[PDB]
RNA sequence: GGGCGAAGCCAGAGGAAACUCUGGUGGAGGUCCGUAGCGGUCCUGACGUGCAAAUCGGUCGUCCGACCUGGGUAUAGGGGC
RNA sequence: ACUGGCGCUGCGGGAUGAACCGAACGCCGGGUUAAGGCGCCCGAUGCCGACGCUCAUCAGACCCCAGAAAAGGUGUUGGUUGAUAUAGACAGCAGGACGGUGGCCAUGGAAGUCGGAAUCCGCUAAGGAGUGUGUAACAACUCACCUGCCGAAUCAACUAGCCC
RNA sequence: UAAACGGCGGGAGUAACUAUGACUCUCUUAAGGUAGCCAAAUGCCUCGUCAUCUAAUUAGUGACGCGCAUGAAGGAUGAACGAGAUUCCCACUGUCCCUACCUACUAUCCAGCGAAACCACAGCCAAGGGAACGGGCUUGGCGGAAUCAGCGGGGAAAGAAG
RNA sequence: GUUCAUAGCGACGUCGCUUUUUGAUCCUUCGAUGUCGGCUCUUCCUAUCAUUGUGAAGCAGAAUUCACCAAGCGUUGGAUUGUUCACCCACUAAUAGGGAACGUGAGCUGGGUUUAGACCGUCGUGAGACAGGUUAGUUUUACCCUACUGAUGAUGUGUUGUUGCCAUGGUAAUCCUGCUCAGUACGAGAGGAACCGCAGGUUCAGACAUUUGGUGUAUGUGCUUGGCUGAGGAGCCAAUGGGGCGAAGCUACCAUCUGUGGGAUUAUGACUGAACGCCUCUAAGUCAGAAUCCCGCCCAGGCGGAACGAUACGGCAGCGCCGCGG
């Protein structure tokens, strides 16, 4: 019979291989479709995830309760060196899909790009691509290489770029660089060979890839949960008090016929760290990172036009179970997927952004940069210094500083 | 114009709240709330500038057994203000007002809720402060 | 271990008497709360190839009485009790 | 009730199946059949098979048997009966469609059309004192009835095949 | 002889507004239900009707009474009492909205030790037919070693000659 | 139905479908298939309540009614009752109907029925009975096979790694309100829309912890009871002694963020155009066309491929290519 009451399903069917991600980074699994008129450009993006803070920013949408008013808005602090490409791939279009066609490496890999072909470096005797290097010296393999960027240029439909990222600059553990195929859009395939054949070797800075107060998509793996129940993985109603053999459990999982448990039930198992793609995330800002020119400028990471503060991005503290953060970022709106330090894609929008939520400039007026380890009150050590005044441990230091 | 933004709501059906106006009423039991779709199990419930269906409890006997409509302008629960403040107020009130919106009574004790002012003009007028 | 405080008694006051009122004393009761004991309400809890062929946890009923209990005796099957 | 069968019975066919159809049985070789089949599964039409019917945006496809009726179709195919037509059919395009009489009794207007009876005559090319629309009612249209242009076949009612 | 078992009925007429029948005829009985009480733990019809309690009440209370089928050693009351049945109110709260987090012991992995229930063979489905709900058969979908933690849809699971 | 059979209905008759009613039967089950309802959860059907696209009206507008394509999505919170049903309150776009062993008890619960105790009414001489009322009444086992959920692995490419492709499977978004249009069209008036546009919400989904809230044995830091170490100081025990505040982490529509493009077409309305010298959306040939359908986006990634890297000694030690060398 027909159950007595209507109720929605509890979660969704469209993400129903809920098992670990096989992968850690995050592929793109669909770039930007390619246009020749537009001008050559790379589609894509690695960052990691360094925190999370909020701002105050002026709201320029007509007809709304909070327009010309100000308001509060939770931003991610996403850490983005430049990229350095290594290689180009080439595609061909076959009636079973894309399939590789050639792959050229640039010479002079970079030592933490060459970690990540080893699951031992400590062992290894870093003989890779040692004597595939070899010929981009000796005419014999130069002539090789120009005929296989010749045959890339009459055969193959995309080409791709593969770019690492750069774990030297970063404060993480980890020295094994995370490799991408970005792709190359926006021109004909001679034009897009030339342009990433003078890229090989080279760093690209976000500000290359991404710009301004435009909406992308953040792709990466979730926080994982481990091994979790039906209540929590696809929050089904809680049994009640009096149920004698658990209450935190799914009371039928299928009826009488077909006789069989379908693949429709909510069911135990793993939650979280799965592959997701968050679309429509602004970016707010694009920070400039850490120069020195006589010295160290940190103010063009969190002082706006509004503030004139001396202070960077990084809270009071440091960010929490990060570290500090020292070169580019992104600031996006809102949440993202991952843990702290976890690689993230960001890809450009496959859409075309035409509703005034997108196309809207973002002006921010203030950046919050109070510890997040606590309950910080303090935007900036001065402030606090001038605040309380002299301390104990500043007595006893001063009384040995003469 | 401009639509009311979602905040915490916090009074399920069931709650008795205070009665800020001079009708006589002392308290308003909310029965039900307006513009609720529903949910299976999911109790109905308002925050401030919301419509809702109340009968009083205690108070004249002229207004006891019968279904108001009332107006919520006080909550106990913090709401975020989309500027990063959250309000929350010392009691939860409310006033009776007819399906039109104007109030069956004159006056309101204590604060009336920036939100519920802006959406209900009638009871603003009568407010002593907006807060 | 506490609570209530029956009769009996003392003092004071009011009364013509009959007697009445107030403060103490006294310590009754198949009396009350509640240990040990005895019992076994609910969780329809635990367990349910158990610790256990009836147990365990909490919560409970009663706890000076038709009370609890050892040993010795008597009643034996269409019989006992 | 009658005969046969299954029970007690295997085998060929009905995809499958106690009972249907063929045929009943020792172990084998050759030949030929039954019922049933012969695109491929899967033996056999890999015939230069014959004549038609049928298009389905739920086609149809073999005893038992495993799904359908009344009622419809200007789908198509046959058939039956009747009718018109070179004294010019049919269809199209274009006219008259009246007088008594805005006939009698119904009346508050019902005038040809809210209703009851009867169907007159003349003009003729025809006209119902009206098949319908409609006007409060008039009025204005249309039909059935005839005429002109048009120059060869057409119209109607049934019926039963497949299909819907 | 009923503080023995027990039992305690129908049709006619009738009061000066009407309405009922205090009151009388008969049939019948041994007497024909008195005092009381009630949709009661006793009322089918029935969620009876009225009032109250609620926004809304097949619940509760009060009242009514031709009561299928109330009733006097048991009827009706009435304090105290009850791990008895029921309804409402205040307070209280994770019972709930609507779930979350923490702790102990498990489960989990390891060293050692080490059972039992059950077992035709076994173990992926759809439809068909069939002892009319197949794991096996027919037709199709298909089918890839060895396993771990869970799970309760099936095995018309086990338990017991319903 | 003011006229008018057929807008909407349909008497007298008559043809069907369905198995969500109750019967009829007794084929399976009596060496047992756990018997009502509710809760939870999934899926399916359409005979469509709402929503998308439409045709019709006795469709002026608003509202409503009939029908078509259509099951994508939704169809709620409560009082009484064990109830299924029922009824009322209130919200709503709507509060449509059903199936799955009258889905679902090694999922629960046990209110009902349906054991043993007991009370009442009626029946019976009685024991006792009552699809009459009432009260109290043990809900056992998974560690097996499969299914499903996750987790290692396995076949082949010489080994091994990096980067990838996509067969196939899943799939997701939904509905409402306000402003404007606009007191506008329409209408005598009363009343009273819609398209574009803007601002928001509901249900659902996927996340996340900057903020707010919850947790808190960091057993972090104060306070405090009883006890103990002779006292102070410093501490400990009381199965977390109690309590205030509490980092990190986890976590809440109880905080915050995000949720999408095409194609062929259905119904339907048309074009050209015969059949049938006229007409005709249809016969041939064309057009527009949607919450449906397929794909995209998104999730997984084949006993399915690709490109590329490095490929084994300081000693006799392995390997690759060349020779069609024996
Ligand atoms: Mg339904
Ligand atoms: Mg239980
Ligand atoms: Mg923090
Ligand atoms: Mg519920
Ligand atoms: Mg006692
Ligand atoms: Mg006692
Ligand atoms: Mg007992
Ligand atoms: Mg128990
Ligand atoms: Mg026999
Ligand atoms: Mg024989
Ligand atoms: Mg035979
Ligand atoms: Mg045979
Ligand atoms: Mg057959
Ligand atoms: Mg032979
Ligand atoms: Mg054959
Ligand atoms: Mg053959
Ligand atoms: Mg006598
Ligand atoms: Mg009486
Ligand atoms: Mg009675
Ligand atoms: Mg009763
Ligand atoms: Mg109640
Ligand atoms: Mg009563
Ligand atoms: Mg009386
Ligand atoms: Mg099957
Ligand atoms: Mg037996
Ligand atoms: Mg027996
Ligand atoms: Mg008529
Ligand atoms: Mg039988
Ligand atoms: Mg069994
Ligand atoms: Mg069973
Ligand atoms: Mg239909
Ligand atoms: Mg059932
Ligand atoms: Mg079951
Ligand atoms: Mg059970
Ligand atoms: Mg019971
Ligand atoms: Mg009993
Ligand atoms: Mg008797
Ligand atoms: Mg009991
Ligand atoms: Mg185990
Ligand atoms: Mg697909
Ligand atoms: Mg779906
Ligand atoms: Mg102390
Ligand atoms: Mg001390
Ligand atoms: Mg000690
Ligand atoms: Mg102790
Ligand atoms: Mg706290
Ligand atoms: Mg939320
Ligand atoms: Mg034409
Ligand atoms: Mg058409
Ligand atoms: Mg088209």
């Amino acid at each position: 019979s027909h159950r007595k009451f209507s109720a929605p399903r509890h979660g969704s069917l469209g993400f129903l291989p809920r098992k670990r991600s096989s992968r850690h980074r995050g592929k793109v699994k669909s770039f930007p479709k390619d246009d020749p008129s537009k001008p050559v450009h790379l589609t894509a993006f690695l960052g990691y995830k360094a925190g999370m803070t909020h701002i105050v920013r002026e709201v320029d949408r007509p007809g709304s309760k909070v327009n010309k008013k100000e308001v509060v808005e939770a931003v991610t602090i996403v850490e983005t060196p430049p990229m350095v490409v290594v290689g180009i791939v080439g595609y061909v279009e076959t009636p079973r899909g894309l399939r590789t066609f050639k792959t050229v490496f640039a010479e002079h890999i970079s030592d933490e790009c060459k970690r990540r072909f080893y699951k031992n470096w400590h062992k290894s005797k870093k003989k890779a691509f040692t004597k595939y290097c070899k010929k981009w010296q000796d005419e014999d393999g130069k002539k090789q290489l120009e005929k296989d960027f010749s045959s890339m240029k009459k055969y193959c439909q995309v080409i791709r770029v593969i770019a690492h990222t750069q774990m030297r600059l970063l404060p993480l553990r980890q020295k094994k660089a995370h490799l991408m195929e970005i792709q190359v859009n926006g021109g004909t395939v001679a034009e897009k060979l030339d342009w990433a054949r003078e890229r090989l070797e080279q760093q690209v800075p976000v500000n290359q890839v991404f710009g301004q107060d435009e909406m992308i998509d953040v792709i990466g793996v979730t926080k994982g949960k481990g091994y979790k129940g039906v209540t929590s993985r696809w929050h089904t109603k809680k049994l009640p008090r009096k149920t004698h053999r658990g209450l935190r459990k799914v009371a039928c999982i299928g009826a009488w016929h077909p006789a069989r448990v379908a693949f429709s039930v909510a069911r135990a198992g793993q939650k979280g760290y799965h592959h997701r793609t968050e679309i429509n995330k602004k970016i707010y800002k694009i920070g400039q990172g850490y120069l020195i020119k006589d010295g160290k400028l940190i103010k063009n990471n969190a002082s706006t036009d509004y503030d004139l503060s001396d202070k960077s991005i990084n809270p009071l503290g440091g960010f929490v179970h990060y570290g500090e953060v020292t070169n580019d970022f992104v600031m996006l709106k809102g949440c993202v997927v991952g843990t702290k330090k976890r690689v993230l894609t960001l890809r450009k929008s496959l859409l075309v952004q035409t509703k005034r939520r997108a196309l809207e400039k973002i002006d921010l007026k203030f950046i919050d940069t109070t510890s997040k380890f606590g309950h910080g009150r303090f935007q900036t050590m001065e402030e606090k210094k001038a605040f309380m005044g002299p301390l104990k441990k500043d007595r006893i230091a001063k009384e040995e500083g003469a | 114009s401009g639509a009311k933004f979602r905040i915490s709501l916090g009074l399920p059906v069931g709650a008795v709240i205070n009665c800020a106006d001079n009708t006589g009423a002392k308290n308003l039991y909310i029965i039900s709330v307006k513009g609720i779709k529903g949910r299976l199990n999911r109790l109905p419930a308002a925050g401030v500038g919301d419509m809702v269906m109340a009968t009083v409890k205690k108070g004249k006997p002229e207004l006891r057994k019968k279904v108001h409509p009332a107006v919520v302008i006080r909550q106990r629960k913090s709401y975020r203000r989309k500027d990063g403040v959250f309000l929350y107020f010392e009691d939860n009130a409310g006033v009776i007002v007819n399906n039109k919106g104007e109030m069956k009574g004159s006056a309101i004790t204590g604060p009336v809720a920036k939100e519920c002012a802006d959406l209900w003009p009638r009871i603003a007028s009568n407010a002593g402060s907006i807060a």
